[PDB]
């Protein structure tokens, strides 16, 4: 008996890992995008204070 | 108009006790030895120690604090005082800071006055203040440079003029001579304008002798010490600061509510880190206890170590010394401690700048962790945390 | 001072830095033609200070409490200055940079420190032993400083042990938190009465305490304070 | 403090050093030998 | 065995799922910031056509 | 030198004993009547120094270096002569005795030479970093030169008889041949450049060359010809 729930538990933790890695993959995602957006965003604004102070 | 030199300074009831912090940039810093607008302040160390390069560092995180610099260079090679104007240029600082040159080949009657001329800028600042990004600013942070040849140069115009030496061969008023020179630098009271002009004196000791003459007598005029270990500074930690005996007696009301709510479990683990390097010898013989304090305290001064010309802003000061002293970098292994904050730093300037306005916003308020900038932060770091 | 002593007002003096007095002295006798004295201080020295201080004196007709404060030139205490102000004391306080150093703020030195007042008759029995034991503790300590500092702490015998480790445990409980001090400071500040201090070292001179870690000694008010915090720590 | 009464000091600690400098491989010179002795005599406790 | 395969192999995709995370978060962080030099690149020039306006 | 200078050409200047001309100053300053100070030295030490040794820079049209040989006083680095040259001083060379008697003519003392220009920001990260690391290893070498004068190598562990040994094999490397000793030596002379200088040393700190003994390495250039010279 313990081998069988052994055995069950193994392939729900493996799902779980799987499950785990989903969102873990997944918060890089938009972690990634949003980074790059302000990463833009702090060039764009930095270039336009370029530009004033230029004039 | 022009400014009288050697003059009285304003007095005691023309001031008002510094309540205005100054961001200087450095972790040690701006978190152990507090520095309010309006304060004198020593740094002092053992020749090429750094003290030059935390004054320059001081004077670049001023760019937009309607900051006033004030950099004095007395008995300075020519080639350091280029190096230092090359530097300001680079980093567009140059834009509101005043350089005054008294070169070593300079005649002795130089390096005498330009310190009080200094002062003058400084005292004129004050007063009447001066336009700055728009905005009509009084308060300027003046850096002295190195006082100790301001004595030699004054002890030889003493000498020339054949009047009688005192101790270490220095005329007897070069005590009065730096005392209406530094006196000068002050917090002014509403009433007199509320100007403040922070001073910085540095001074160069012998052999880290800080029972030298003129050392001991700019520690006693000046409110704060900075003490810059040479032994600690060939160890690698570049900003080397004497953690244990640097003490700022003001400046401690004068610091962010943040900063100083983040510094004082700090200095206190710090402290524990000093008491227990003398148990550090010992392998295997120390508890849990006594461990984890070694470990928390070689991490605390590792943060410390700041590289050269990378001012932080006091946002990420206080960020980063959340970050170490809640426990959230017990994992990091001691030697990435650095790298792991400039990542962390320029994951906040990229993933939340939004948190970092918020601290920056909320410093001012009495409690530092306010459940959302404190949420907030948790978020971040341990997201950071994942992605490392 | 003198015109509300003479009417039989008690009076607080609080003089301060009286160096920086004798130092201006020195600098206007430099610029009067004078000739230096010792270390370019004003040949009238001792005459300035005997008519500065000679005024500063309790009388029949009114009493002047006065403390007063002395910046010694750099850590040199043979400067002519503080010499010539040792003798016209009732009470010395000695302040050392190293003990300043050893994150002990009161830095009293405990040595170098001495009143006249110090006497049976009139502080009492009980705390002038007190007191001398004290000082004879730290006093063997400063006897073996030369040898802790290079042999080690093993070499000595067992009493000597016991008496460094008291004489540790005595500078370290020396520390007192101050109300003035929480600019800087967390510490909340400690009044500890002359009472409660002669019976904290009285008890600690005894052997009580000697279990305890001397940490714990600093940054403390009587040996109550002590106590609880060693039982908080369990 | 009398740039004499220093320079006995001087002579004095560098002596001390000179002393334990002797001690130190003394001592060390006798660490091995009792190592030594220690490994020679392992087999005799070891085999009973 | 099975209980330690279990307790590997829940560690050994975590493991390679926190890898992925950092590698994709690393591929946007390092194509964001050669945007943002390029930007900072071009808000000089346009920087330095205003001073030769001003000229 | 300056009229070479104003050539754009740039110029060494040997100084012999500074310190002597620190001395001539106080004794001028003694003969002619003025105040001695803190040494009894002149009173214009920083003025009369700073008038010399500030014209020995750097400018657009040439450049000047000086390398100027220093004397100190008994042994006092906080004598007011000693500190003041080093206020002036930009680089240090401590030639020492011992390091001369074993036949390395380049005897520079590695831990007493040191220099303000070694840092990241002007010769290189890469150079900031392998100097940091012989100077580590070197002061591991003379930490554990007392061990092995007490006890031996053999107690030396693992992984640190491998940096005794690097450190001798380093410091048997840091011998060069000099141009002017070449009819002495009967060896020519090698420039090691300071980029190939740097591959050199950290090509021999990685584990490049360990395999190669002591020698191979005295009397040396770069790592390609010891490399050359243990092949043949
Ligand atoms: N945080 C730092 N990181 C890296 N290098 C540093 C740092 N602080 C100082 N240095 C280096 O230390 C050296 C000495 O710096 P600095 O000029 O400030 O010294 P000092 O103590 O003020 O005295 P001096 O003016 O006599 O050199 C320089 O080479 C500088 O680059
Ligand atoms: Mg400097």
């Amino acid at each position: 008996e313990q081998l069988a729930n052994a055995r069950r538990d193994y392939e729900a933790e493996i799902a779980r890992a799987r499950q785990e890695a989903a969102k873990i993959v997944a918060q890089a995602q938009e972690r990634a995008k949003q980074q790059e957006a302000e990463i833009i965003a702090q060039a764009r604004r930095e270039a336009e204070r370029l530009k004033e102070e230029a004039r | 108009k022009t400014r009288p030199i050697e003059r009285i300074a304003p007095g005691v009831i023309t001031r008002k006790s510094v309540d205005t912090p100054v961001q200087t940039g450095i972790i040690a810093i701006d978190a152990l030895i507090p520095i309010g607008r309006g304060q004198r302040e020593l740094i002092i160390g053992d020749r090429q120690t750094g003290k030059t390069a935390v004054a320059i560092d001081t004077i670049l995180n001023q760019k937009g604090q309607g900051m006033v610099c004030i950099y004095v260079a007395i008995g300075q090679r020519r080639a350091q005082v280029a190096q230092v104007v090359g530097t300001l240029e680079r980093f567009g600082a140059m834009e509101y800071t005043i350089v005054v040159s008294a070169t070593a080949s300079e005649s002795a009657a130089l390096q005498y006055i330009a310190p009080y001329a200094g002062c003058a800028m400084g005292e004129e600042i004050m007063e009447n203040g001066v336009m700055l990004n728009g905005q009509l600013v009084k308060d300027a942070l003046i850096v002295y440079d190195d006082l100790s040849k301001h004595a030699v140069a004054y002890r030889q115009v003493s000498l020339l003029l054949r009047r009688p030496p005192g101790r270490e061969a220095y005329p007897g008023d070069v005590f009065y001579l730096h005392s209406r020179l530094l006196e000068r630098a002050a917090r002014l009271n509403e009433e007199y304008g509320g100007g403040s002009l922070t001073a910085l004196p540095v001074i160069e000791t012998q052999a880290n002798d800080v029972s030298a003459y003129i050392p001991t007598n700019v520690i006693s005029i000046t409110d704060g010490q900075i003490y810059l270990e040479s032994d600690l500074f060939n160890a690698g930690q570049r900003p080397a600061l004497n953690v244990g005996i640097s003490v700022s007696r003001v400046g401690g009301a004068a610091q962010t509510r943040a900063m100083r709510a983040v510094a004082g479990k700090l200095k206190g683990e710090l402290a524990q880190f000093r008491d227990l390097a003398a148990f550090a010898q010992f392998a295997s013989d120390l508890d849990a206890t006594t461990k984890a304090q070694i470990e928390r305290g070689q991490r605390l001064q590792e943060l410390l170590k700041q590289p050269q010309y990378q001012p932080l802003p006091v946002e990420d000061q206080v960020a980063v010394l959340y970050a170490a002293t809640n426990n959230y970098l017990d994992d990091v292994p001691v030697p990435l401690i650095t790298k792991w904050r400039d990542d962390f730093l320029a994951f906040l300037r990229t993933a939340h700048p939004e948190v970092r306005k918020l601290i920056y916003d909320n410093r001012l308020d009495r409690k530092f962790p306010t459940p959302e900038v404190k949420e907030a932060l948790e978020a971040a770091i341990k997201e950071f945390k994942a992605t490392s | 001072a003198e015109y509300f002593r003479d009417e039989g007002r008690d009076i607080l003096l609080f003089i301060d830095n009286i160096f920086r007095f004798v130092q201006a002295g020195s600098e206007v006798s430099s610029l009067l033609g004078r000739m230096p004295s010792q270390v370019g201080y004003q040949p009238t020295l001792g005459t300035e200070m005997g008519e500065l201080q000679e005024r500063i004196t309790s009388t029949k007709r009114g009493s002047i409490t006065s403390m007063q404060a002395v910046y010694v030139p750099a850590d040199d205490y043979t400067d002519p200055a503080p010499a010539t102000v040792f003798s016209h004391l009732d009470a010395t306080i000695s302040l050392e940079r190293s003990i300043a150093e050893r994150a002990i703020f009161p830095a009293v030195d405990p040595l170098a420190s001495t009143s006249r007042i110090l006497d049976p008759n009139i502080v009492g029995e009980e705390h002038y032993r007190v007191a001398q034991e004290v000082k004879r503790v730290l006093q063997r300590y400063k006897d073996l400083k030369d040898i802790i500092a290079i042999l080690g702490m093993e070499e000595l015998s067992d009493e000597d042990k016991l008496t460094v480790q008291r004489a540790r445990k005595i500078e370290l409980f020396f520390s007192q938190p101050f109300t003035v001090a929480q600019q800087f400071t967390g510490r909340p500040g400690k009044y500890v009465p002359v009472k409660k201090t002669v019976e904290s070292f009285a008890r600690l001179l005894n052997g009580e305490g000697d279990h305890i870690p001397e940490s714990f000694f600093y940054m403390q008010g009587d040996f109550d304070d002590v106590l609880a915090a060693y039982e908080a720590s369990q | 403090p009398s740039s004499r009464e220093i320079k006995r000091r001087i002579r004095s600690v560098k002596n001390v050093a000179q002393i334990t400098r002797a001690m130190e491989m003394v001592s060390a010179s006798k660490m091995r030998r009792a190592q030594r002795n220690v490994l020679a005599t392992r087999p005799y406790a070891d085999r009973m």
